């Protein structure tokens, strides 16, 4: 790609200026030219690649939601706009969806970052699904789901129930369930076995981890009781 | 520096 | 509902 | 070019839609668009024109700054990067006086508008004076101060002293001569003479052109009182 002659590391570097800079976008390009290069990501770098996407999509999102609110308040001119930025934020998913598959998520050299990158790809296709339709949306529906519980099958089998990676994962899965697979049961069966299992381990923990894990616990308590 | 007209 | 904030 | 298709008030639609977006980018390639129908901008649509290339070269200035600051603090990567945010900076200053040059500038017009377009070319030149150097930095300084100087001139001779855009002209050019021109004792007889002109003109105001012309006037002396 545009980042194929520049060196790995000049990469990441020029990606951690991009972040002070708050210039999102050059982020991104510059952490999917460092996974381009085919090397694994430590969790400094697959922290980064995930910040950067986050503020490009999550801007892009915010905008679809303005101007689908305006839409669905009304000539073309709405629907042609929102669909310009609809077009460019499926654009950046598929980007991060290619990335995934091509090969990051196949090449993860443990279990953590493989969970990470599994949660990863249904985050981004839930991304796709809130402005999908028809068919097309009951596929994109299909891959997050397998997605999520192909992390979740891991996580279970691999990481303790208190690990901050796996309580995300089913965070978001549980999100997943609520508001994209109109599936509020196994939402809230999700969070709350999750919340349960976390519980019951609390009291192994270090003062640091207590509160990373409590934090993502109160986090599923927050959607439990909008859901309960 | 100093500021400018914000608009 | 919101999603892991980060 | 890619709106050449769309009508002019679609595009000025979409501008709106843009700017509520917050997609300054997109707000600003479609007021450029619709500068390119060859009419005359309204007063609204000068403003549109104006927000929108503000918000974008504002987004990279701040960028510009903060790698400028890294890099003189400081292998290529840091000044490579900020030459990149230089040189999208430059182009964006380019477009923007290209527009003004090309279509906007008239021998003709009203006061309003001809003090308007003068000042926003003292403006861009102004920013790419702020990362200029040497013998280059000197014309483009004084390609801001020629176009400065005209809309002043205009201004005095056909807006009264409490207008808004001569208000704001006078400010931008006190600024000019402040932190760009190495001229502050003219920086601040401009931003005082302007402001007691001013003042002794609000009781010809109603409210609301006096909250107009007096927020202005606020901006001035903010700034007189910063560097006295
Ligand atoms: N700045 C220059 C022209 C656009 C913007 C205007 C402005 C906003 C806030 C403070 C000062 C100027 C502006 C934007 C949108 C609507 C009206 C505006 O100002 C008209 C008066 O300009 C001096
Ligand atoms: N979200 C997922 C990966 C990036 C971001 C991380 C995060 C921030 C705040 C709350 C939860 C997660 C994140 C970003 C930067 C540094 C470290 C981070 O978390 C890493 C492990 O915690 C889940
Ligand atoms: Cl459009
Ligand atoms: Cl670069
Ligand atoms: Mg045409
Ligand atoms: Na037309
Ligand atoms: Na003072």
């Amino acid at each position: 790609g545009a980042m194929g002659s520049m060196e790995r590391a000049s990469l990441i570097q020029k990606a951690k200026l991009a972040e002070q800079a708050e210039r999102y976008e050059d982020m991104a390009a510059f952490m999917k030219g460092a996974v381009e290069k085919g090397e694994e990501l430590s969790c400094e770098e697959r922290n980064l690649l995930s910040v950067a996407y986050k503020n490009v999509v999550g801007g892009q999102r915010a905008a679809w939601r303005v101007l689908s609110s305006i839409e669905q308040k009304s000539g073309p001119e709405v629907r042609e706009y929102r669909e310009k930025v609809e077009t460019e934020l499926q654009g950046v998913c598929d980007t991060v969806l290619g990335l995934l598959d091509s090969h990051l998520i196949k090449e993860a050299g443990d279990a953590e970052s493989r969970v990470f990158y599994l949660k990863m790809k249904g985050d981004y296709y839930r991304y796709l699904a809130e402005v999908a339709t028809g068919d097309d949306k009951k596929r994109i529906i299909d891959s997050a789901r397998s997605a999520y519980q192909e992390a979740m099958d891991i996580s279970k089998k691999e990481m303790p129930p208190t690990n901050p990676i796996r309580l995300g994962l089913a965070l978001n899965f549980s999100v997943f369930h609520y508001e994209i697979a109109n599936s509020p049961e196994e939402a809230i069966s999700l969070a709350k076995t999750t919340f349960d299992e976390a519980m019951a381990d609390l009291h192994t923990l270090s003062e640091d981890s207590y509160k990373d894990s409590t934090l993502i616990m109160q986090l599923l308590r927050d959607n439990l009781t909008l859901w309960t | 520096r100093t500021p400018s007209l914000p608009g | 509902t919101p999603s892991l904030p980060g």
